């Protein structure tokens, strides 16, 4: 009769508890899923997930995401931004320009260690 | 550093990389589904 | 010099005392914040760490 679902991104949940059918726009063709359902893992597209509970209806935008189904619990791995190839190239590029320095170096620069434990007995006396 | 509690902030290094009965209907592709996964598991623990 | 400068500093440290008094209890309180936005993740990790272990097996 009613199946427990759950809405889920990496930053915090957008829903959760029991429902009646969940109806989802998966990589090739929509999906509707009903209590009992076989197991299905799906890749999702940017579009909405309507959710019918018990006869009142809910409905969420979701910008990407994983659909786990199971006859007992059906998960949502919901994304909260577009990855796309564009965007996502485009914030790396940036940690790459600030990433750039004046004094690189070889990459076998070492023996830093006693800077570290002269500053480490300071703290020591400050508390 | 993690919170192993309020008077306590451990340094730590774990490593990002490298890492039933029934099956999984998949849609597209097993391999495509495997690849995107792992990119949101790395970006999920370093987030966290 | 004499006790009108000792006075001043007595004030200047009293002063700074109250300001780092105060962000003791504002940190706190960002500590509870920071540490529910923690909690809040969770479900993502361990429920993809499932999906990618049966996907693999």
């Amino acid at each position: 009769i009613t199946v427990h679902c759950d809405i889920v991104s990496a930053e915090a949940e957008i829903f959760s508890g029991l429902v009646e059918m969940v109806i989802a726009h998966g990589a090739l063709g929509d999906l509707g899923i009903a209590p009992g359902h076989a197991p299905l893992i799906t890749d999702l597209k940017p579009g909405p997930i309507r959710l019918v509970k018990q006869g009142e209806q809910e409905v969420y935008y979701i910008s990407g995401g994983f659909l786990e189904v199971q006859p007992n619990m059906v998960k949502v791995l919901a994304d909260t931004v577009v990855r796309a190839g564009d965007l996502d190239e485009a914030a790396a590029q940036e940690a790459l320009k600030a990433a750039e320095k004046a004094l690189q170096g070889k990459g076998a620069e070492f023996d830093y260690s006693a800077a570290a434990a002269r500053l480490a007995e300071a703290a020591a006396q400050l508390r | 550093n993690k919170f192993v509690n309020t008077m306590t902030q451990k340094p730590t290094v774990e490593q990002l990389i490298p890492l039933h009965h029934w099956d999984y209907l998949y849609e597209p592709d097993a391999k495509s589904l495997l690849d995107g996964l792992l990119v949101r598991y790395v970006e999920s623990q370093v987030y966290q | 010099a004499g006790a009108k400068e000792i006075r001043s500093k007595i004030a200047s440290i009293k002063s700074t005392q109250k300001i780092t008094n105060a962000m003791e209890k504002v940190a706190v309180s960002k500590m509870r914040k920071a540490q529910m936005r923690m909690a809040a993740g969770r479900p993502y990790a361990e429920r993809i760490r499932q999906v990618i272990g049966h996907l693999a097996n």
